């Protein structure tokens, strides 16, 4: 049966409405995937997020309308063939991109099935889902922000101590030969 | 901004923010 | 402030300052 | 040009000058 | 000084100097 | 002799090592 | 000792001699 004007219309409305408040959008190809899978990504999804996440399967004439009137630019390369679409509303993306991630490496998928989207309004590409996916925690990322802004002052600490390492270098070197 | 301020701007970053945050400053130093 | 607009304010800190800031990292994260 | 006036030199560099410094002594030594 | 004041003032101190510039700078940023 | 090298080493400005070095480094 | 009679006396020590060398300049510094 055919859909009313009207009705596609609300569709097309609700998920543009969707994608302007979302931090994540990733497309993924889930061709082959059992009902069973999309249950358990679902569930490892929800653990983690409630209902801040979603993943459905959508039609890409349905969702290419959606991200035209959400005001979305070069996504097109995102839709050939059957997509379905991984959503965050509410929570940080980022341990979204890796439960997916994990998911198809659980299945052994190819990880290319994982074509990109756009992150906090940033367009990436299928190769830079694995850097999303390997980013380390938060609070790992906290305490790597102190040496790295301490780099300046432990710079040059190590270039001026390094002037007499080198010269315990060449003398051992001097040494090595016999 | 003062150390303070720049502390505040800091924790407010999201993870992925955070992240960019860390790359650039190891390009920057070190 | 943004990433670059962060990474900006700490490249203007003295490096005194900049001690500073580090240690008001290190208790708060370290 | 003393140790201290050295240190104290260092101090009142801004972050950007010392990244600076610290390529330069490298690039000598 | 300037950040070429400051590497002539460093080529100029003694080998035994320059490992006491390091010892002070440890024990104030470290 | 040695300990008397360590002397003249120590001795030496930063330059002079550097140079020293860079001479023993041409090996 | 300029820094080339020190050169000089440094390429006349001992494998053994150099060992020492290497050990207190480590403990000057």
């Amino acid at each position: 049966v055919m859909l009313t004007r009207q009705q596609k219309e609300l569709i097309v409305k609700e998920m543009s409405e969707i994608f302007k408040k979302t931090s994540l959008i990733l497309f993924a190809d889930f061709l082959g995937f059992t009902v069973a899978d999309l249950t358990e990504l679902r569930s490892r999804l929800r653990e983690k997020y409630g209902d801040g996440a979603r993943f459905r399967v959508v039609k890409n004439t349905l969702l290419n309308l959606a991200l035209k009137n959400a005001e979305y630019e070069g996504y097109e390369e995102f839709l050939k063939g059957p997509t379905a679409v991984l959503y965050v509303t509410e929570g940080d993306p980022v341990e979204a991109v890796k439960i997916i991630y994990n998911f198809y490496k659980d299945k052994k998928a190819d990880l290319s099935r994982l074509k990109g989207g756009f992150l906090e309004g940033k367009k990436f590409t299928a190769e830079e889902v694995e850097n999303i996916a390997k980013l380390p925690s938060k609070e790992e990322l906290y305490a790597m922000l102190v040496g790295r802004v301490k780099a300046p002052i432990t710079g040059l600490v190590f270039a001026l101590s390094g002037i007499l390492r080198n010269l315990v270098y060449v003398l051992n070197a001097i040494k090595e030969k016999k | 901004m003062t150390i303070d301020e720049i502390i505040e701007a800091i924790e407010k970053l999201t993870v992925s923010e955070l992240a960019e945050l860390v790359k650039k400053l190891e390009d920057k130093f070190g």
